[PDB]
RNA sequence: CUGUCCCAACGUUGGGCCCGGUGAACUGUACAUUCCAGUGCGGAGUCUGGAGACACCCAGGGGGAAGCGAAGACCCUAUGGA
RNA sequence: UAGGGAAACGUGAUUCAACCUGGGGCCCAUGAAAAGACGAGCAUGAUGUCCGUACCGAGAACCGACACAGGUGUCCAUGGCGGCGAAAGCCAAGGCCUGUCGGGAGCAACCAACGUUAGGGAAUUCGGCAAGUUAGUCCCGUACCUUCGGAAGAAGGGAUGCC
RNA sequence: GUCGGGUGAGAACCCCGACGGCCUAAUGGAUAAGGGUUCCUCAGCACUGCUGAUCAGCUGAGGGUUAGCCGGUCCUAAGUC
RNA sequence: CGUGGAAGUCUGUUAGAGUUGGUGUCCUACAAUACCCUCUCGUGAUCUAUGUGUAGGGGUGAAAGGCCCAUCGAGUCCGGCA
RNA sequence: UAUGCCAGCUGGUGGAUUGCUCGGCUCAGGCGCUGAUGAAGGACGUGCCAAGCUGCGAUAAGCUGUGGGGAGC
């Protein structure tokens, strides 16, 4: 069975969303929906996801931009992992 | 030193043409270190990156020619290019003239000057084009 | 031209096929990419 | 208008695409039939005896 | 340092639409011949360039009043309009 | 009406000529500085006889190589094709 | 007491694309369909997944073996003067100096485009081939013939700027 | 195009300014098809570029395409299976 | 006299379509059909994009034996085949 | 003696020749079915760095068990 979250997308623009807009970027499995990416991020990091924006990258993988709520901080999540 | 990237960024931040941005020939090295959009914004406020003004076709000679042609001059038979019916439309000239005569006879019936029978005589003759202008209509009403 | 999902997955792989033979394979075999494609001179599928 | 180089300008149509079944750029997307494997025409695979010299 | 009048009547040999380009080559050649230096050494100030390119590229002036200098180790000249 | 002609002239721009850089191809049996005659399968730079002829290089316009290009479409033939 | 603007942070007008809505005429041509919407309200809350989204779009991103002078659809048809004009010519906004090798010789002959040629004026040539002449607008005027529609802008003559 | 100037081992053609021009249904703007990463940045010049190159659609490695309300998706058309 | 606004009507390098002459340029091309000037049509039997249908002795053809992917008095490929 | 001709000399250019063989060609014996329990083929994936190939399949150059093997990988 396939896993949703593969690995985090850690690029310079992935920081411009982490610092400024409180968003965590992951490169997920292409068969996953915005609702499946949402539940998956919560069940692995104990956070609260408000919005998920997807894009099908030119690498065949799916890039998921996950926005957290004010109660959780993106800069603080990227530290432990 | 290639500042062509900054020239693309300067033209978006100042929202003006690419051929209009001015870079200070003395500040090249400081424009070279300009990586980000904010680096370009700061260098605008420093006065190093300015934008040239857009020209406008000076209507000065045009206005002075609009004056003379409105007075009736310069429209001589050696300055006409298009045919007569091209300079003034025939159907449009009728529309102008006939409504002008139908705006007159209306103001005359609703004033008591003309009667219902006298108005009919003239309206059908106006629609028949018996009167050139409103002036020829009056030169017919008065006997 | 509008590409579909699969068409994208394919054009994506073709781009990774355009990567050179890494520096270490030369040092391991003790001394050529044959699927060398250009965006102008060559033709892909579809 | 000459049948050569200038008629080659009107060539922006897609006909043969990568097939689902075999994988050769022979799936005629307007005909939904493959010219290599015969997908969309036959349940079987398009093979022919003339694809090889008679006694081979 | 002196003032010299440079005649540009030899620019009428080079085709009309390029007259300004040759005029500029003539000036540089005329100065190098009079101030005893090399063509690479003669530096023209943009004034001469604007003076010669004034009426387009084809209607370049017949003469030009020019002010020049002469100094340095290798030997070079700086020149400008009057 | 006019440079079509009588009848050719001057001018204009891009070439053309010299310098840097770039840098192909057609063609090549061999020899080959030719010319006037002759001879030969009757249309010779190459045979015979004479004449002429110091070598190399630049530009040229193309007389010659029955110049280069194409196993003549004409014509006949084939127990040929359509 | 959104936004944007360094600032002022207008008011009126004419001609009016788009958009709205009518009237008219033509056909031995009569000018799609279906899903959906309307018919038929409101509050709060929730849900709205999936696929495309970079750049070119051409005298270098496409097709033509090429960074090919060829070919290839759409929208901007209202930028200024001009003038009948979406015409010419000139100029903005905008783009460019990449229809991407340069240097030198008053720069020859010769060739490609091309200008002006006295007198004659088609004598040139198969043939006025080539080039040329006329030229817009207004007024006067317009023959034979004619299927009465036309010929016809016949022809011919005059006019044409600026203040 | 020209004179200055910048970077550079190296500059006619890479970049700044000035002066000078070219394009006006296109040589501007937005796109369809088709292309397929050619977009962006950094590092480069053995290759490609009608000369040169410090530039590049080249070479190498990163980065880049985020939609309930723009398309698709739904509908039916000639017609197809 | 006017109003009206008809048309396989008219002029037109409007967009667009076509291609008469130069037998010009080119003709190892920019190009395996190009360049330029000229010339024609331009409200209609009009021009065009995309989608779709007709297939080889068969289509299509306002008929030229025209066109059916640089291939047509019978397409192309492979086989028959040496 | 310049342009140049013939032969050689040193050095290139070129890759013939000789030597070699991980491949071929042919013969002979043995063997011989697979698939809805989704084959054969294909696509996309799969490695620390992985472009091609081989293998493999989200458990991805590999996981389990028995035997062989053995100090290497
Ligand atoms: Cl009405
Ligand atoms: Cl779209
Ligand atoms: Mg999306
Ligand atoms: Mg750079
Ligand atoms: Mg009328
Ligand atoms: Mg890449
Ligand atoms: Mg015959
Ligand atoms: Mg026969
Ligand atoms: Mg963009
Ligand atoms: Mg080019
Ligand atoms: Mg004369
Ligand atoms: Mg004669
Ligand atoms: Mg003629
Ligand atoms: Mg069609
Ligand atoms: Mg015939
Ligand atoms: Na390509
Ligand atoms: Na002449
Ligand atoms: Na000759
Ligand atoms: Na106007
Ligand atoms: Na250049
Ligand atoms: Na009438
Ligand atoms: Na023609
Ligand atoms: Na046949
Ligand atoms: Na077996
Ligand atoms: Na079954
Ligand atoms: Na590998
Ligand atoms: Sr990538
Ligand atoms: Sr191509
Ligand atoms: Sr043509
Ligand atoms: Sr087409
Ligand atoms: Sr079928
Ligand atoms: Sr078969
Ligand atoms: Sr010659
Ligand atoms: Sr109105
Ligand atoms: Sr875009
Ligand atoms: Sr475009
Ligand atoms: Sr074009
Ligand atoms: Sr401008
Ligand atoms: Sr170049
Ligand atoms: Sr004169
Ligand atoms: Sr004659
Ligand atoms: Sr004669
Ligand atoms: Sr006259
Ligand atoms: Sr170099
Ligand atoms: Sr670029
Ligand atoms: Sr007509
Ligand atoms: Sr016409
Ligand atoms: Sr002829
Ligand atoms: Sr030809
Ligand atoms: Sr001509
Ligand atoms: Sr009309
Ligand atoms: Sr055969």
């Amino acid at each position: 069975s396939w896993d949703v979250i593969k690995h985090p997308h850690v690029t310079e623009k992935a920081m411009n969303d982490m610092d400024f807009q409180n968003k965590l970027q992951f490169a997920v499995d292409d068969r996953a929906s915005k609702g499946e990416v949402a539940d998956a991020v919560e069940e692995q990091y104990d956070v609260t996801v408000e919005q998920v924006n997807t894009q099908n990258t030119m690498d065949g993988e799916k890039k998921a931009v996950v926005r957290l709520s004010e109660d959780d901080d993106a800069q603080e999540v990227a530290s432990r992992i | 030193t290639d500042l062509s990237a900054q020239k693309r960024l300067a033209a978006d931040v100042l929202d003006v043409g690419k051929n209009r941005v001015w870079f200070n020939p003395e500040r090249q090295g400081d424009i070279a270190d300009a990586i980000t959009r904010e680096d370009v914004r700061e260098l605008v406020d420093e006065g190093a990156i300015q934008a040239k003004d857009k020209k406008g076709n000076s209507r000065g000679r045009a206005r002075e020619r609009q004056k003379k042609r409105a007075y009736g001059h310069q429209k001589g038979a050696g300055s006409r290019k298009g045919k007569a019916g091209a300079r003034q439309n025939s159907k449009e000239d009728w529309e102008s003239r006939i409504r002008a005569q139908r705006t007159k006879l209306r103001e005359l019936r609703d004033e008591g000057t003309l009667s219902s029978s006298q108005y009919r005589d003239l309206y059908d003759k106006a629609g028949g084009g018996e009167f050139d202008s409103v002036a020829d209509l009056e030169r017919y009403i008065d006997a | 031209g509008k590409k579909s999902k699969a068409t994208k997955k394919r054009l994506a792989k073709l781009d990774n096929q355009n990567s050179r033979v890494p520096a270490w394979v030369m040092l391991k075999t003790d001394r050529r990419n044959h699927k060398r494609r250009h965006w102008r001179r060559n033709d892909t599928d579809e | 208008t000459g049948a050569g180089t200038p008629s080659q300008g009107k060539k922006n149509t897609t006909t043969h695409t990568k097939c689902r079944r075999c994988g050769e750029k022979s799936y005629h997307t307007k005909k939904k039939v493959c010219s290599s494997c015969g997908f969309g025409k036959s349940a079987k695979r398009r093979d022919y005896e003339w694809q090889s010299k008679a006694g081979e | 340092e002196r003032v010299v009048t440079i005649p540009l009547r030899d620019a009428r040999a080079e085709p009309n639409h390029k007259r300004a380009d040759k005029a500029m080559i003539l000036i540089r050649e005329h100065l190098a011949k009079h101030f005893s230096v090399d063509e690479d050494a003669v530096r023209l100030d943009p004034s001469i360039n604007e003076a010669a390119w004034a009426r387009g590229r084809a209607n370049t002036p017949s003469k030009i009043r020019v002010r020049a200098a002469r100094f340095e180790e290798e030997g070079e000249a700086i020149v400008e309009a009057e």
